[PDB]
């Protein structure tokens, strides 16, 4: 058996096990998003 | 005309002033506070 997938760069809907958290904003955290993981400040944002 | 003139509020001479006038600089203040660039995320500014 052969599997092949892409990472980090478009949407996704297989992921492994993890709990996931509220939202906190403006306000310096870890964030991890679909498995991209890094450092930050989160705000509402005007693009489309 | 090369001297400063006590009724105009500006410290410079009317030469000096067409000359600061005729230079353009983007950079103007030397101070950029976080608010700032966190509120004006869509304008893509270089200083920031």
């Amino acid at each position: 058996v052969v599997l092949s997938f892409e990472l980090l760069n478009a949407p996704a809907t297989v992921c492994g096990p993890k709990l996931s958290t509220d939202l906190i904003k403006n306000q310096c955290v870890n964030f991890n998003f679909n498995g991209l993981t890094g450092t930050g400040v989160l705000t509402p944002s005007s693009k489309r | 005309q090369i001297l400063p003139d006590p009724l105009k509020p500006t410290k410079r001479s009317f030469i000096e002033d067409l000359l600061f006038n005729k230079v353009t600089l983007a950079d103007a203040g030397f101070m950029k506070q976080y608010g700032e660039c966190l509120g004006d995320i869509n304008a893509r500014d270089l200083i920031c």
